[PDB]
């Protein structure tokens, strides 16, 4: 890769508050692009909502 | 100096010269070319066969070429573009030597992260969610039993 | 703040430590609690300045040392140790490497972490106006008197 890294590395250089919120941030499906959680963990939080 | 100032090919400001060839000053109009003309006359090598339409705008060209970019490099002329100018530093630069040393989310320990999780759960997940029981409500304490 | 200045965990050591000199339990500080302390790590210091030692950090005066009292003096000795050394670590944030010069390529990994984006070009322009020695980098010292790279 290249230049790009920090768009990747963008959760580790934001708060932790911040980084929750991106990783949670797939309900509306038009938003399963910024999160980079596998679909097998957002599946769990789909069960339990 | 001035087409070269334009992006300008030497093959463009040549033929400029050829078409500007009167513009050349004259010695009745100016003291001072007066006594520099005497002055440049003087020398032994000077020929005036050699003050040639083609030879003439060679040399010219040449010495305006190395005259335009000689003043690019003494004045530099790059400064107000980026002068000093304070975006945020002075005020933010606590933020940014912040933002290197953030603690990722895994060095949390679990309780602070689950406290995180549930505001981020229920702005995200349950203040979102959309239920409709008004009209239902409604409806229902309006019935006669 | 205490929360600014402290994390959880430096909170509990210093919760242990006032545990340690308060071995009534009472939640305060005497002169003898404070004097015992002081003679188990040597010192055999008297009641005179044993008081002064108190009343330099007794806030409301009532001659005994609280844990509220214990924490805020713990929290100005965590606050005041910095007090100009803030441009070393701006200076290391640019400094990625870990040498005494910023190099064109580490002010290019900075500024591609931050939000603005630089054409490859004006990276050039500001490197040069910081570093006066000319040599390409900018070392600490042409840093602190003079920030634009
Ligand atoms: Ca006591
Ligand atoms: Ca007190
Ligand atoms: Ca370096
Ligand atoms: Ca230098």
């Amino acid at each position: 890769s290249a230049a790009e890294t920090a768009r990747r590395t963008r959760e580790f250089r934001s708060p932790p508050q911040e980084q929750i919120n991106m990783l949670l941030h797939f309900k509306d499906e038009a938003d399963e692009e910024d999160c980079p959680l596998p679909e097998d963990i957002r599946q769990d939080l789909q069960d339990f909502h | 100096k001035t087409r070269y100032a334009l992006k300008d090919t030497d093959e463009e400001v040549r033929e400029f010269l050829q078409n500007n060839l009167h513009l050349q000053g004259k010695v009745e109009g100016s003291p001072s070319l007066r006594w520099q003309m005497a002055l440049y006359r003087g020398l032994p090598g000077r020929e005036e066969d050699a003050d040639d339409p083609e030879k003439i705008v060679r040399r010219v060209q040449e010495v305006s070429a190395v005259l335009y970019h000689l003043e690019q490099t003494e004045h530099p002329y790059k400064s107000k573009k980026a002068v000093w100018h304070k975006l945020l530093s002075k005020q933010r630069r606590r933020a940014v030597v912040a933002c290197f040393r953030m603690t990722p989310l895994y060095n949390l320990p679990t309780h602070r992260a689950c406290n995180m999780f549930l505001e981020s759960y229920k702005a995200a997940w349950i203040l979102t969610e959309d239920h409709s029981f008004e009209d239902r409500m409604i409806d229902d304490l309006s019935k006669a039993g | 703040h205490m929360a600014d200045q402290l994390t959880e965990e430096q909170i509990a050591e210093f919760k242990e430590a006032f545990s340690l000199f308060d071995k009534d339990g009472d939640g305060t500080i005497t002169t003898k609690e404070l004097g015992t302390v002081m003679r188990s790590l040597g010192q055999n210091p008297t009641e005179a300045e044993l008081q002064d030692m108190i009343n330099e950090v007794d806030a409301d005066g009532n001659g005994t040392i609280d844990f509220p009292e214990f924490l805020t003096m713990m929290a100005r000795k965590m606050k005041d140790t910095d007090s100009e050394e803030e441009i070393r670590e701006a200076f290391r944030v640019f400094d990625k490497d870990g040498n005494g010069y910023i190099s064109a390529a580490e002010l290019r990994h900075v500024m591609t972490n931050l939000g603005e984006k630089l054409t490859d070009e004006e990276v050039d322009e500001m490197i040069r106006e910081a570093d006066i020695d000319g040599d390409g980098q900018v070392n600490y010292e042409e840093f602190v008197q003079m920030m634009t790279a």
